[PDB]
């Protein structure tokens, strides 16, 4: 179904995007330390 | 001893500047 696939792919994008967010602040705090 | 210490320190500050350019590219990477 197109609705199922749409919500799935956007969920995965939000997933890896918040991964990017927290790994970026990982870089930030490691830089600080 | 002065020359030797400050030579190795010049190398280690080129290390710190390595990390300067590191956070330059991650500066544009956070600007992303």
């Amino acid at each position: 179904s197109p609705i199922e696939m749409e919500e799935q792919r956007m969920t995965a994008l939000k997933e890896i995007t918040d991964i990017e967010y927290k790994f970026a602040q990982l870089r930030q705090k490691l830089y600080d330390n | 001893i002065k020359l030797c210490k400050e030579r190795l320190y010049s190398s280690i500050e080129q290390k710190i500047k390595k990390l300067q350019e590191e956070r330059l590219l991650m500066d544009v990477a956070n600007v992303h």
